[PDB]
RNA sequence: CGCUGGGUAGCCAAGUGCGGAGCGGAUAACUGCUGAAAGCAUCUAAGUAGUAAGCCCACCCCAAGAUGAGUGCUCUCCUA
RNA sequence: UUCACAUCGACGGGAAGGUUUGGCACCUCGAUGUCGGCUCUUCGCCACCUGGGGCUGUAGUAUGUUCCAAGGGUUGGGCUGUUCGCCCAUUAAAGCGGUACGUGAGCUGGGUUCAGAACGUCGUGAGACAGUUCGGUCCAUAUCCGGUGUGGGCGUUAGAG
RNA sequence: UCGGAGAGAGGCUCGGUGAAAUAGACAUGUCUGUGAAGAUGCGGACUACCUGCACCUGGACAGAAAGACCCUAUGAAGCU
RNA sequence: GGCCAGUGAGACGAUGGGGGAUAAGCUUCAUCGUCGAGAGGGAAACAGCCCGGAUCACCAGCUAAGGCCCCUAAAUGACCGCUCAGUGAUAAAGGAGGUAGGGGUGCAGAGACAGCCAGGAGGUUUGCCUAGAAGCAGCCACCCUUGAAAGAGUGCGUAAUAGCUCACUGAUCGAGCGCUCUUGCGCCGAAGAUGAACGGGGCUAAGCGGUCUGCCGAAGCUGUGGGAUGUAAAAAAACAUCGGUAGGGGAGCGUUCCGUGUUAGGGAGAAACGCGUGCGUGAGCCGCGUUGGACGAAGCGGAAGCGAGAAUGUCGGCUUG
RNA sequence: AACCCAGAGCUAGCUGGUUCUCCCCGAAAUGCGUUGAGGCGCAGCAGUUGACUGGACAUCUAGGGGUAAAGCACUGUUUCG
RNA sequence: AGGGUGAAAAGAACCCCCAUCGGGGAGUGAAAUAGAACAUGAAACCGUAAGCUCUCAAGCAGUGGGAGGGGGACCAGACC
């Protein structure tokens, strides 16, 4: 035989989810245009 | 008739839960009854018909049903 | 699915028929308390299968309840105790109105199968249910007649289902097969049949032709 | 998602957020999933103004 | 059972009967039939034939708590 | 006899398995009881036989080797505590292993060779030997799972046979 | 071989009397995988109505009892 | 420096090595990351692998790792190619007209490949051996001629011959045919003992490679509000911080007794025991009791036989079986 | 090498256990030495109180090397003419 | 190892059950639920009554959401 089985934390460096597609690493979050600031949350009315 | 099995099973599942209704709560039975006629003529793709096994087993060993 | 209608009769002891060639054969003697009247036929139209329903042991009306005797008087026949059907292929010509069928249909057919309640032996051990062996009777042994090992070691952690334990042995019906018929009696209402039927003299006994 | 998918034409939950942030609606906070069942004509007005 | 001699009914075998059937279905290895991708060929890529104590069914029994809780026949619900 | 590939295959190489002896010391020593036998399983195929086939330096019988196939079987004994093994009579064949000896909360002998004694050898001696021989207590009412039987309740949308 | 029958005392049922070892709480399945590398308790699947009685003991690394074997202690003791 | 602790059994992963058999979740070192002492998300489950550092609340939003058929949140999304083995979890040497390409080199409209048919002869049985060896048991070279081409022969066969047949050429139809390297994904090699056992169902895409847009996705970040620590030495306000084992420091609650105390209060119900739609960061306080019947608060202080879930603890009571 | 009492609450580098709350900080499993290896003393790394200090993190420059790579100029070793 | 009915035995006259033990009325007492096992009586433990709910169900028995139902209610939206 002479093939070692990959045990714990060697199983984790092999069988962890790795996204090995060079496209899907390039993705940043989407950017919307900036909006004007929202008004005050409330106002004193006397 | 001439519908493939697993995608039909998923689109029957998405109505059998109730995930096409806005009243979907996953703790109650908001689903819908479905009826599937012509189960004898369900299509499959590839080599499911001669290579996919619905094996079962009782508790005792040596009872795995081919 | 059976290959034809059968009858039912009671066991009345055993004896030996002397064949005129010189042989001595052990036969069981079958009596007939009452004729096996076809009570209810169930065809492919009004039922999912086809079977002919006969009965046996004409009795007193006090012995029989209202649904039983109402079912039997739906056919216009005598009130009788036992009641069994034979499933038969759809070529049948059987009226449920009092067909007192005579026992001539088995003599030329020199092969018959029989079913019956074997005699019960109660809660018996593994030494007679499943034909085990006993341990050493001597040499310092202690597991006389006991059940021995039950399972494997740690890796199952349980015992397999259907494992041969002691339990109630007899009481269920059995069918012994292809039993060759012998001298019927057209006046003694008695059929010789060479073999050994299940049970002591007195019990019900299915007597139906073979299924080979 | 189950409320938007009742249109029949292929409009997913992702496209409702496509044209929910492009048409500038700051942060309805998924309480349109509450008035999506308490006020289904009002969420039909929400979505039918997301289309235009 | 004082020790022996036999024995009916039970129980049992060493005794007595019976069973292991199927030109039934599909296959594994193999032999093929036409037969192309390379006008030759090849059991195969289309279709298809023989065939295993193996698989399933048939065989004997239990069996609708099979909560999917079946089907058929029949009886009974009255007085204020 | 010619002929690498009917059958063996030197010099070398590549694997699978975890059944031997090993390596590590990762669970267990406020206790995981080793070896053999009896009883009783069940499973694997790396096939001894049975069923089908290919090739044969297969004339036929019998083969040699190999493919599919684990349904079923795989004897009785003399020696030894024996596993293994030798031998006799055979048989279609008398397969190899896993399941913590598979199985000592089911059972008994050699042993982790316990306490007595003797022989050889070692030691000045007390004593000791992975040397030998005789004798040498082995517990247990099943709580739960698991199993084999056998009920009772309730359900099966009226209640039953 | 190769078991078989019968008689007692138990075992089973009823009436009386009535413990014990053990015990974190137990609403206490099987396979397979993972995990302190042998899981009813974690994961996936399958299977199981609830709850008794009588037997059997494969597991709960079952009960005992701070392993007699192995090693450590600048431990104890006997003996030479 | 002063006072004062633990720790000195480590583990895995990457790199650099030694021991081994470049075998071990093996052993010993050197730098680093995590666990130890680290919660959450992805990894089916699963200390050490990736993201990530948990003060607390919200029935808030945006994201990292990773995913978007169903179980289970988000795309049965779009456009190029590939795989037909359920490969998609797996291990090699080696084999292969598998399929999708790519680079070389050789033949063709003066007919290129595959099949049928025709020829394949003369010296010659080259010279040795053998009975024969005539190409076919073998040894040595292994010719030229007619020609369209023929090799002392490619194999079978025969006692040897004879003979069947091929490399090569001629002829009919006709337009692609070889033989090498090479990747991508595949096939076989590839077989275990209880039972699908590879998350499941399943899918020819829901698989594998290349891009494009969005969404889901943590206790991360942001937002809105509290608490505490450090600045800091009063308050307010500000900025930073606030996971934690062994351990260190600061601040507090409770208990019984004592000083005030022959305290206030109390047979118009004290302590106890039981109760809460109350308050605190919590240890706890306060309040209510058709129970009970005589003691005893708070505040400001002190002293402990001072706080219980563990010791095969121990003493009583009562279970299980 | 009896039992009881007493020294004796012998001794144990060993085992188990050591009880209320909140806040801040926060390791180590390394070296040396040891009749020592599962103990201990010191150093390393915590907590708190200070006294001197002006550094950390990025970038650049300068110094010694002899590792990786490489090479046969020394020491060996080796294939062929 | 085993203390504490009351302030005072004033310790239950008499009637019934009845062989006793004990129990219920009546009487003493401020209290008889202070009755001689007698003072406050907690937890484990054993029970009985009322409300909701479990017999296709896999679960360190919780927690977040909460179907259905029940109870008093007054900030009737709240609480259990």
């Amino acid at each position: 035989s002479s093939r070692p089985q990959k045990k714990g934390t060697a199983h984790h460096m092999k069988t962890r989810p790795k996204k090995t597609a060079r496209w899907d690493i390039k993705r940043g979050p989407a950017v919307y245009p900036p909006l004007p600031p929202l008004p005050a949350e409330w106002t004193i009315v006397s | 008739t001439d519908l493939i099995l697993g995608r039909m099973a998923s689109t029957i599942a998405i109505h059998i839960r109730g995930k096409n209704l806005a009243s979907y709560t996953p703790s109650v039975d908001m689903g819908a009854f479905v009826i599937v006629v012509n189960a004898d003529k369900v299509a499959v793709s590839g080599k499911k018909r001669t290579q996919k096994l619905y094996r079962r087993h009782s508790g005792r060993p040596g009872g795995l049903k081919e | 699915v059976d290959a034809g209608i059968g009858v039912m009769g009671t066991k009345l002891g055993m004896m030996s028929f002397f064949e005129e060639d010189g042989t001595v054969v052990p036969v069981t003697v079958i009596g007939f308390k009452e004729g096996n009247i076809v009570t209810q036929v169930k065809t492919e139209s009004t039922d999912g299968y086809n079977a002919v329903q006969v009965g046996y042991e004409r009795l007193r009306d006090r012995k029989l309840t209202m649904p039983e005797r109402g079912h039997l008087n739906k056919a216009g026949v005598i009130p009788m105790r036992h009641l069994q059907e034979f499933r038969l292929v759809s070529v049948d010509d059987f009226t449920p109105s009092q067909k007192l069928l005579f026992e001539e249909l088995f003599k030329e057919g020199d092969m018959v199968d029989i079913s019956g309640t074997t005699i019960g032996k109660g809660f018996q051990g593994g030494i007679k249910r499943h034909n085990f062996k006993r341990g050493l009777m001597t040499h310092g042994s202690k597991s006389h007649r006991a059940l021995g090992s039950i399972g494997a070691g740690t890796t199952p952690g349980h015992v397999y289902k259907g494992k041969k334990m002691p339990g109630r042995m007899g009481g269920t019906k059995t069918k012994i097969r292809k039993l060759k018929i012998m001298k019927i009696d057209t006046d003694l209402r008695v059929v010789m049949i060479k073999g050994a039927v299940p049970g002591k003299p007195g019990n019900l006994l299915r007597l139906a032709p073979a299924k080979i | 998602n189950a409320a938007i998918r009742e249109r029949g034409v292929y409009y997913n939950y992702s496209k409702f957020i496509h044209d929910l942030y492009k048409r500038q609606l700051l942060l309805n906070r998924k309480i349109l999933a509450q008035i999506a069942i308490l006020n289904p004509n009002c969420i039909y007005m929400i979505y039918n103004e997301i289309i235009k």
